[PDB]
């Protein structure tokens, strides 16, 4: 069963650093591009970034000074990290396979398998 | 009188990935394809337009060299009239295409345990190749509604697509290194010629 489970996600202060996981099951990292999503309360999904499986990376140009994907593919969990996380960055995060396979209709983001995505939250307390 | 540089082709140490083909001119020298034909090594040695046998009786002119990596069950795309990524997108044989394509499994030389990511292909492209048409641009491709700008996002990739080279895969997924040889058949002055 192809699945993703995201963790690492809780109450943060502001200004500081917090890393998630992407632990996934039924496939490897090896020839898939993995994704992180961001959705917010109040707007849609917005991207942050992409792991090829040769390793390199993209991000989002308004968000690149700040996050970080790296991969473990000894336990097949894709890492985010994120520094100085401020009042914008409470959101819930998802982790999802891109398809650069066959796609059966129009799809608005391009993902195949999605995960369940944890909770950021940042403020005072 | 000078023996073709065949050795520094098939056993050259890098060959190219197959968006980068790569192209050497063989000219102004005589090439013994009898040692490539009775040569064991090659799994596939298809040649179109003319025998295999009859090489080292005909001169050659502008014969040329184009080498490179591909996947195992994709060696049957290096042909004319041939469909689907590597044909379409990485490299197309014309139709009136004459030469010989050699093609042998490399997978003690191109795969790592790791994974070998040096060997690239080009997933996604606009519109189909040209025959012998080279594609290096890595322009973020547009797989949806939404322009990309350059930047990649939803519906937005890198064209290019590396293998995961490794030695557990299966032939079909194992490197196959691919030199195909073009010739022009007795209409100008040759260089190249059988002994
Ligand atoms: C490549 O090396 C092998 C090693 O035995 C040799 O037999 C072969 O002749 C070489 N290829 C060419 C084209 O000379």
């Amino acid at each position: 069963e192809v699945q993703l489970v995201e963790s690492g996600g809780g109450l943060v202060q502001p200004g500081g650093s917090l890393r998630l996981s992407c632990a996934a099951s039924g496939f490897t990292f090896d020839d898939y591009a993995m994704s992180w999503v961001r959705q917010a309360p109040g707007k849609g999904l917005e991207w942050i970034g992409r792991m090829y499986n040769n390793g390199r990376t993209s991000y989002n140009p308004s968000l690149k000074s700040l996050v970080t994907i790296s991969r473990d593919n000894s336990k097949n969990t894709l890492y985010l990290q994120m520094n100085s996380l401020r009042a914008e960055d409470t959101a819930t995060y998802y982790c999802a396979r891109d398809n650069l396979g066959y796609r059966p209709s129009e799809n608005l983001y391009g993902m195949d398998v999605w995960g369940q995505g944890t909770t950021v939250t940042v403020s005072s307390s | 009188t000078n023996l073709c540089p065949f050795g520094e082709v098939f056993n050259a140490t890098r060959f190219a990935s197959v968006y980068a083909w790569n192209r050497k001119r063989i000219s102004n020298c005589v090439a013994d394809y009898s040692v490539l034909y009775n040569s064991a090594s090659f799994s596939t040695f298809k040649c179109y337009g003319v025998s295999p046998t009859k090489l080292n009786d005909l001169c050659f002119t502008n014969v040329y060299a184009d080498s490179f990596v591909i996947r195992g069950d994709e060696v049957r795309q290096i042909a004319p009239g041939q469909t689907g990524k590597i044909a379409d997108y990485n490299y197309k044989l014309p139709d009136d295409f004459t030469g010989c394509v050699i093609a042998w499994n490399s997978n003690n030389l191109d795969s790592k345990v790791g994974g070998n990511y040096n060997y690239l292909y080009r997933l996604f492209r606009k519109s189909n190749l040209k025959p012998f048409e080279r594609d290096i641009s890595t322009e973020i491709y547009q797989a949806g509604s939404t322009p990309c700008n350059g930047v990649e996002g939803f519906n937005c990739y890198f064209p290019l697509q590396s293998y995961g080279f490794q030695p557990t895969y299966g032939v079909g997924y194992q490197p196959y290194r691919v030199v195909v040889l073009s010739f022009e058949l007795l209409h100008a002055p040759a260089t190249v010629c059988g002994p």
